[PDB]
């Protein structure tokens, strides 16, 4: 997560876009021992 | 009479299968959640690509 | 309920993100009731919304 | 995107952990119930 927070800021910086957001919280579900949370971190890897 | 003791022990026996088999922690509720979410984010993956 | 609230958090962060023209939000939400409610199809989802 | 297919890695692993754990739990709750039964029928062997 705090890679991915690390490229959100390149990408922040690239184009001029301070408000413009991708990394949600809500990732880790720690009532269902954290699983499946590669999947959400790849969709919003594709979406940025 | 030692036949119907037996019976209720098999009983039971079979409320605690049941009761284990509800409350372990991989139980059907978890797999309706994870179909649920990986189907989501497989049809907008989908879309993506 | 903490279970219906439950619902709410994983419809919360599901259908967040999303646009009304650019889809049906009937057909966003179906996959979370069809899989909190145990549904089995999504046509079934459809209906019963 | 090495980082999240190594924690999707990660996930798949955890989730035939989980799924191993609770067999294994379930058969040592057949085994232990098993024995139960089987001091029942000596017992109405003795009765016969």
């Amino acid at each position: 997560v705090a890679r991915c927070l690390m490229a959100e800021q390149a990408y922040r910086w690239e184009t001029n876009d301070s408000s413009a957001r991708f990394i949600k919280p809500g990732a880790w579900q720690g009532t269902y021992a954290g699983l499946l949370a590669g999947e959400t971190l790849m969709l919003n890897l594709a979406q940025m | 009479v030692l036949q119907k003791t037996g019976l209720k022990t098999q009983q039971e026996q079979t409320q605690a299968q049941l009761a284990f088999l509800q409350r372990k922690f991989s139980n059907q509720a978890l797999y309706n959640w994870l179909r649920g979410r990986l189907a989501a984010i497989y049809f907008q993956f989908y879309d993506l690509v | 309920t903490p279970e219906i609230q439950n619902l709410l958090d994983t419809v919360y962060n599901g259908l967040q993100n999303f646009d009304k023209n650019k889809t049906k939000l009937l057909a966003a939400i179906a996959p979370y009731i069809a899989a909190t409610l145990q549904l089995p199809s999504e046509n079934v989802a459809h209906s019963i919304l | 995107r090495s980082m999240v297919t190594q924690l999707i890695q990660f996930g798949s692993t955890l989730q035939n952990i989980i799924e191993r754990q609770d067999a294994e739990s379930l058969n040592a709750l057949l085994q232990n119930q098993a024995k139960e039964l089987i001091l029942t029928t000596l017992s109405i062997q003795d009765k016969t």
